[PDB]
């Protein structure tokens, strides 16, 4: 079961940079595509993320995509970056300005059927796939604009394959420019239609945990994205390795998503850690259980304490005790099982893995589906109304050929999910 | 019917550049025939009064011929 990845723009690279440095690190596969490991639990999943190379050496199976040439460049001069097959560097030179419209409509159009060759290709290579999974911001315009754009263009080659993605949203506390919300609500309106599964990557959540938490005073975006490759390497866990579960993004999908547009999860993690910096006492079981439900731990602005969760899913790594996971499981949800749907019996789900990620001997992952990442979906429309209702910077967009309506439309859906996932936290 | 309004708004925004082009092309066209016509009409009105002035040195000395 492959599955094909996808990086668009400058946040999507980078961060999908990020995540094959670290789980390469984690299948003991170097920077040549050499595999140098201890466990044979490292290779026996390998397929489902890297393609197996003659000389035995294994390839990535990512798509690498960008309107501009900067950041990838900057990928292939990265530590990882040849273990990338060059063939699969896709790009443009024209950029996409920050605007979604020119990733969307114009820029992004030139070049999408040139990244739908090299999918095709990866593909049919494929022995059963279970789709993709794309990793992009919603603030810029490749990665938001071009990004959806590739989405709907894959769900209507491969309609009936899983469709995942890493969506990092904006924050003011770190913002390119001010048309972000314009970007990600007209991505928002996008990813309710056509992804099954978007992890809520808040760029919000991301700033606070490195400057509470970690107490970075100003935090880069390698402080973040050390945040985000942590996360993903989480999430990924129960399909990149063996245990009891050995999921895929479909039963993934059947089971946190009990209605169709619901499919925003908040990510959490625990330990939270800074760069470099390895603290040397690992966590009781109870601890990461602690931390991970902690909003503090969550990389979606959003207080869970505000919602009910819907679903949940949790992931422990390293050597413990299953019997203490599951006692410390079963006891934060009867411990506050106000916060959990009645409605969905026992929808909460963990696993364990016991390869640990680097750096740390023991670590637990966090996916919920909580009815309060509307809470994020507010933010959002807030920040694009208070322009919109003066249209204010929207001629770089009705100069690409957008309808004010479509605004009208892409910030009506939102509200809607808004109000969707209100229903479900008063059910 | 998604791809139908792709393409609807990438022919708006060459429709539109074009438009934006055209429209200029004809303002200056517009502009500088008018001004051609304008300056010239005013050149025109200078020396047909500077002329009507030669025809009254002539009308000037042909009353001095009627003296002798
Ligand atoms: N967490 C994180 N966010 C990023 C990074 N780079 C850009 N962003 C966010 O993405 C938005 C800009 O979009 P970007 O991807 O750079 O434009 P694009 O190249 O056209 O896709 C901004 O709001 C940033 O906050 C990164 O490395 N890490
Ligand atoms: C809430 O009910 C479920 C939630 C999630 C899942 C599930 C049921 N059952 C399945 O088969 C797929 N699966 C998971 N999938 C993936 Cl990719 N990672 C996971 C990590 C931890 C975990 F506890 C479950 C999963
Ligand atoms: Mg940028």
């Amino acid at each position: 079961r492959e599955i094909v990845h996808i990086q668009a723009g400058q946040c999507g690279n980078q961060i999908g940079a990020k995540f094959w440095e670290v789980i390469s690190d984690e299948h003991g596969i170097d920077p040549t595509g050499s595999y140098h490991g201890d466990s044979d639990l490292q290779l026996e999943r390998i397929n489902v993320y890297y393609n197996e190379a003659t000389g035995n050496k294994y390839v990535p199976r990512a798509i690498l995509v960008d309107l501009e040439p900067g950041t990838m460049d900057s990928v292939r001069s990265g530590p990882f970056g040849q273990i990338f097959r060059p063939d699969n560097f896709v790009f443009g030179q024209s950029g996409a300005g920050n605007n979604w419209a020119k990733g969307h409509y114009t820029e992004g159009a030139e070049l999408v059927d040139s990244v739908l060759d090299v999918v095709r290709k990866e593909s049919e290579s494929c022995d059963c796939l279970q789709g993709f999974q794309l990793t992009h911001s919603l603030g810029g315009g490749t990665g938001s604009g071009m990004g959806t754009l590739l989405i709907s263009k894959i769900r209507e080659e491969y309609p009936d394959r899983i469709m995942n993605t890493f969506s990092v949203m904006p924050s003011p506390k770190v913002s390119d420019t001010v048309v972000e919300p314009y970007n990600a609500t007209l991505s928002v309106h996008q990813l309710v239609e056509n992804t099954d599964e978007t992890y809520c990557i808040d760029n919000e959540a991301l700033y606070d945990i490195c400057f509470r938490t970690l107490k970075l005073t100003t935090p880069t975006y390698g402080d973040l994205n050390h945040l985000v490759s942590a996360t993903m390497s989480g999430v990924t866990t129960c399909l990149r390795f063996p245990g009891q579960l050995n999921a895929d993004l479909r039963k993934l999908a059947v089971n946190m998503v009990p209605f169709p547009r619901l499919h925003f999860f908040m990510p959490g993690f625990a330990p939270l850690t800074s760069r470099g910096s390895q603290q040397y006492r690992a966590l009781t079981v109870p601890e990461l259980t602690q931390q991970m439900f902690d909003s503090k731990n969550m990389m979606a602005a959003c207080d869970p304490r505000h919602g009910r969760y819907l679903t949940v899913a949790a992931i422990f790594r390293g050597r413990m005790s299953m019997k203490e996971v599951d006692e410390q499981m079963l006891n934060v949800q009867n411990k506050n099982s106000s916060y959990f749907v009645e409605w969905i019996p026992n929808n909460v789900k963990t696993a364990v893995c016991d390869i640990p990620p680097r750096g740390l001997k023991m670590s637990a992952t966090f996916i919920g589906n909580s009815t309060a990442i509307q809470e994020l979906f507010k933010r959002i429309s807030e920040q694009f109304t208070a322009m919109f209702r003066r249209k204010a910077f929207l001629h770089w967009y009705t100069g690409e050929g957008m309808d004010e309506m479509e605004f009208t439309e892409a910030e009506s859906n939102m509200n809607d999910l808004v109000s969707e996932y209100q229903q479900y936290q008063d059910a | 019917e998604k791809r139908e309004h792709e393409r609807e708004v990438i022919q708006k925004a060459i429709e539109e550049n074009n438009n934006f082009i055209k429209m200029a092309k004809e303002k200056l066209a517009q502009k500088m025939e008018s001004n051609k016509e304008n300056r010239e009409a005013h050149l025109a009105a200078m020396l047909e009064r500077l002329q009507e002035k030669d025809k009254h040195a002539e009308e000037v000395r042909k009353n001095k011929e009627l003296k002798e």
